[PDB]
């Protein structure tokens, strides 16, 4: 979210209405994941020796 | 000595497929002490 | 009656990658004594 271009002129009289003010909603930003894998093989016959 | 390296073991089976096939693996070797201790005797026909 | 040979069983087969395959099997057969005992009435259309 952000602000609506703030200004330095906020000087109101002593007692008045609201003028409905002003607001700004949020913004959504999405991302997708990624899948990366590594594979390997080994023969179990390499254990008898040292 | 009946040298043994890997005892019979199985891999990761049961991927809910065409499994239920088993196997028996064995890694074995032979060794002799002091070759000039035992003896072999062949069969002879002529000369 | 109902003859059963292999009860419903859950099993996982040989996994490959990230499949994680599963399946259920059931071996069943149906019986009927005195074939001429029970009865069947099919339908038909009039006009």
């Amino acid at each position: 979210d952000a602000l609506a271009s703030v200004d330095g002129n906020n000087a109101h009289v002593e007692g008045s209405r609201a003028e409905d003010g002003e607001m700004k909603p949020t913004v959504i930003k999405s991302n997708v994941t990624q899948i990366l894998r590594k594979v390997v093989r080994v023969s179990d016959t390499a254990n008898t020796t040292a | 000595t009946q040298m043994v390296l890997r005892a019979p073991k199985r891999t990761e089976l049961a991927k809910d497929g065409s499994y239920e096939k088993w196997m028996i693996e064995m890694e074995v070797g032979l060794r002799h002490r002091n070759p000039y201790a035992s003896g072999v005797l062949f069969t002879a026909a002529g000369k």
